[PDB]
This record gives structure tokens, C-alpha cells and sequence, in this order.
């Protein structure tokens, strides 16, 4: 739903990463049975001194690249209408990626050290910087992480509907602001479109059923039941192989939304799931030692800010600060997006 | 498709609501005016935010305007709507920095005792 | 309807604009900030939301 056009030039490459693995001397034995161990040791410390502020360097650079993908949502009103506004092309490590708030991601360089012997029988201060760093060092702190769309089918969110909301308007936003039309659909069937926790997706040029118009503007994906979504739905998605198995066509791993708690999302998708669907469906009815930690079905509950996988047993949490926006900001970022369109 | 998808801030009487309605692009004003006032004030003509109001004789399409942009219902001014001249600034950090000064605030007094 | 007649300025990194402004003031800035951005700018840094 755009009444101007927009063209897709060459994606600004992000601040450069590498995946450079730094290799780490062990630390030196032990006498095999004072000046001469307190240099040596001396000689390490250094050593690990400086090999502690290169891989805080790499770590440092893997956040900044992290957090040009990803930015703050706040952030995402000054994106449209500019050389970055869909920049994500399916040749990119961040395509189909939404950020769903900071939390410690592995370092994406990974530190190691050369397989010698990893004993005690080790310098006592040595070893224990070593350890010390390596153990710190894993991670990068509060990083933007998120949810891969490719690699997921349905996202069932527990929790309260407010946050529900909050964090799934998040994500929708995240991935509309920076995604072509052609590569990304959004679909809702809530119980209610009167109003503004998703009334916003009425500008989205993204949303519109291609080459259809219903009403005023373009036919629109938001309806009022998945029976009737599934039928605005069928002849975009009805084509595609089952969700696990590959495509060699060209495809939009589209989103799908069902604000209704009661609603099946067996009603859109089949059990298997189709290629290229995201059913981020939220309901209420907890699990219970449902154990399933296959990351293409998550289950997902928001509770104060911190969104929290069921794994195998008890709920492990997966991010710190979960993000979150406003109808308001939304509702911005959707009219600023609705200048264009190539769909 | 003749129509822009704009979102027109009401005459605010209980504060501004962001009504969203579809208008027609090719038509002249004095048509769809009547019409966006029945429709956002339950019962002169649009503007952008802060730009000059339009022309009563002419088409959303030819001032330009999109399925995004905001538009706030004003009257036309009674004169000739004037230009805004952009007075050139060479230095900002004198404002702030006496701004942030106050000739024997209370703190100055907090400061002596 | 209301209306409010203000001055604003952009410092940002280079010499700015001071221009009046005839803004409606009866709704949340996120819908004029794009109004002041368009004005007093003659229109990455890793960009940043500006109010």
C-alpha cells in the first residue's frame, strides 16, 4: 500500500566482522619435579593482558555489527525513506533475523587453546587467569539477539496480552522496516481490528494480498478469524513444500499473527508447516513438562520484560531486556512505511 | 487506484485523534472537505504539520501527498500564508551554554549559606 | 483547533537552522518530529531518534 516507489540499490555493508578464532597459548607447566616462575608467569600475565583486550576488540566489533543489524525500536522511525530501509537481501547472515531484546550471545569468535593438557598440573596463577578469562570471555555482554524467522514455524507466546502485544509488535516492526514487500507478507486474525494494538497494520505495505483489491486501498491480510484468513491466505502460500524441506523458488517467509488466545494455528498451517509461514500465535494455557526444545516450535512466555524459552523442564530464560514498543510507535513506523512499496 | 490512505488529525475538542480515512486523489478539494468533516468531527481545509495549508482549487495528487503523511485540518489563512525564512545559525553551543544560566537563582543563595 | 507558533533550531555536528514553526500541539511529538526534521533540514552515522 504505497503510492510511491521505491528501488533497491546495494545494502550498505555493516562494520566489518570477522571470525578470525584467536588461539591461546596454555599456560605454562609447572616446575617438572623463585625469579624464574614469578617471570614466567609474568610473561604469561602479559601475554594474557593483551590477548584479553584483542578478543574484547572482537567482541566489540561483533556487537557493533550486531547492533547496525539490530537497532533499538526506538530507532526504527528514522529508517524509512532512507538508503537503509529494506536493506536485508537473502545473501545476508541477517536475513529473516527480529531482535527481541539484549541478551549474552556466544562470542562469534570463538577462543581456543591449543589440546596439550588442560590439568591441574598447571602454574596455579596462570591457569587461573585462563580459566577466568576463558570462562568470562564467552560471551559478548547485552548484544541485540533475536528470533530467526527461516528457522521457525510457530512462536507460541504466553503471558500477558499487553506485553504479548508489546513484544509481538516488536517483531513485526523490526522485520517490516527492514524487508522488501516481495521478500516479507504480515497477516493478523485478531478477535478485534477496531483497535490501535492492531489497528497501526492498516497503512503497512505489506500486509496487501497481491494484485487484489477489496474496499478502499488494496486488499489488506487482517481479518477476523484464521478460517477466513486461511481463505484471503490460501492461493499466497498453497504452492509450497512442507516447512522442514527446502525450496528453490523464490518465496516471502511471511508472518502470520493470531492475537486470538483461543484459535488453533492448525487452521492456517498444517501440523508439519509450510515453508516460509511464521505462526506467532499467543495463547494462555501454560505447559506443564511438555518437553520441547525443537527452536522451530518455541514456546515463549513475556513476563516483565524478559522473555523466557521452555527448553526441557522449567521456564530457562533466553533474553534480559525484552524490547518492546507502543501502538503509538507503531503506528508511526507503519504510516512511514506506507510511502512505499515494489510489491 | 485513485486514492490516498491519509491520516487526518481531528479539530480537537477532547484532543487530536489520528483519524485514518481513504480520500480521493484526483478529486478537487471541494468535494471530499465536506465529507472528511463529517467524518473526523461528528456533525476549512488540510495542511501538513507544519507547512502551508492547500488550495481549495486543486488535488491532493498535485500538491503531493502519500498514503502516510499526516494531515491536520486548519482554516485558510484570512491574508497571504507567508513564507518561514531560515535565519542561519553558526554556533549552537553559546545557546545551550547560556541557557543554562541563571542570574542569583536559589541555588546561588544554597550555594552561600 | 490548536496551534502554537515555535522556534526551533538543529545543532546536530554542523552549523544549523533556526526557523519559526507553526506546529499543532495537540498530539504526540512522534507524529511532528518528522515535520521539524523536514523543515529544518535541507532535505550512516548509525542514526539516532531526535526529539
Amino acid at each position: 500500500m504505497s503510492r510511491l516507489i521505491f528501488e533497491h540499490q546495494r545494502r550498505l555493508t555493516p562494520p566489518t566482522t570477522r571470525k578470525g578464532t584467536i588461539t591461546i597459548e596454555p599456560p605454562p607447566q609447572l616446575p617438572r619435579v623463585t625469579e624464574e616462575v614469578d617471570a614466567e608467569r609474568a610473561d604469561y600475565l602479559r601475554y594474557l593482558s593483551v590477548v584479553r583486550d584483542n578478543v574484547r576488540a572482537h567482541a566489540a566489533e561483533q556487537r557493533a555489527a550486531l547492533e547496525w543489524s539490530h537497532p533499538e525500536p526506538e530507532v526504527l522511525a528514522t529508517i524509512p525513506g532512507t538508503r537503509r530501509q529494506w536493506e536485508r537481501d537473502p545473501r545476508d547472515r541477517d536475513f529473516l533475523v527480529l531482535r527481541a531484546g539484549r541478551h549474552d550471545v556466544p562470542l562469534d569468535a570463538a577462543l581456543k587453546v591449543k589440546d596439550t593438557a588442560d590439568e591441574i598440573d598447571l602454574e596455579p596463577v596462570a591457569h587461573s587467569a585462563l580459566r577466568g578469562l576463558l570462562d568470562v570471555q564467552r560471551t559478548v555482554r547485552d548484544a541485540p539477539t533475536g528470533l530467526d524467522v527461516a528457522k521457525l514455524a510457530r512462536i507460541t507466546v504466553i503471558g500477558e496480552a499487553d506485553e504479548a502485544r508489546a513484544a509481538i509488535r516488536a517483531w513485526i516492526a523490526q522485520a517490516v522496516t527492514w524487508h522488501d514487500p516481495t521478500m516479507l507478507g504480515v497477516a493478523l486474525a485478531a478477535p478485534d481490528l477496531e483497535s490501535g494494538d492492531w489497528s497501526w497494520l492498516k497503512w503497512l505495505p505489506h500486509v496487501d494480498v497481491p494484485n487484489e483489491a477489496d474496499g478502499v486501498g488494496p486488499a489488506r491480510y487482517l481479518t477476523t478469524s484464521t478460517a477466513e484468513l486461511r481463505e484471503r491466505l490460501a492461493p499466497a502460500l498453497a504452492d509450497r513444500p512442507l516447512f522442514p524441506a527446502e525450496s528453490g523458488a523464490a518465496l516471502k517467509h511471511l508472518l502470520v499473527v493470531l492475537d486470538d488466545p483461543d484459535a488453533d494455528p492448525d487452521d492456517i498451517a498444517r501440523k508439519p508447516g509450510l515453508t516460509g509461514v511464521t505462526v506467532i500465535h499467543r495463547t494462555t494455557e501454560l505447559p506443564n513438562r511438555e518437553q520441547y526444545p525443537d527452536p522451530e516450535r518455541p514456546i515463549l512466555r513475556v513476563a516483565d520484560g524478559r522473555i523466557e524459552r521452555w527448553q526441557v523442564g522449567g521456564w530457562q530464560p533466553c533474553v534480559d531486556v525484552a524490547d518492546a514498543m507502543s501502538a503509538a510507535e507503531a503506528a508511526h513506523i507503519a504510516r512511514r512505511l506506507s510511502r512505499w512499496d515494489s510489491n | 487506484m485513485p486514492i490516498v490512505r491519509v491520516a487526518v488529525l481531528a479539530a480537537g475538542d477532547d484532543g487530536g485523534r489520528l483519524t485514518e480515512m481513504a480520500l480521493p486523489s484526483e478529486l478537487p478539494l471541494r468535494e471530499i472537505l465536506p465529507a472528511v468533516q463529517r467524518i473526523v468531527q461528528p456533525a476549512l481545509s488540510l495542511a501538513p504539520i507544519g507547512g502551508a495549508p492547500f488550495s481549495l482549487d486543486a488535488t491532493l495528487d498535485t500538491v503531493g501527498v502519500v498514503d502516510g503523511d499526516l494531515l491536520a485540518l486548519q482554516a485558510v489563512p484570512s491574508g497571504p500564508p507567508a513564507p518561514r525564512i531560515v535565519e542561519d545559525i553558526a554556533d549552537a553551543a553559546v545557546i545551550f551554554s547560556e541557557a543554562r544560566r541563571r542570574q542569583w537563582g536559589p541555588t546561588h543563595i544554597a550555594r552561600g549559606a | 483547533m490548536p496551534i502554537v507558533r515555535v522556534a526551533v533550531l538543529a545543532a546536530g555536528d554542523d552549523g544549523g537552522r533556526l526557523t519559526e514553526m507553526a506546529l499543532p500541539s495537540e498530539l504526540p511529538l512522534r507524529e511532528i518530529l518528522p515535520a521539524v526534521q523536514r523543515i529544518v533540514q535541507p532535505a550512516a552515522p548509525n542514526p539516532v531518534r531526535l526529539s
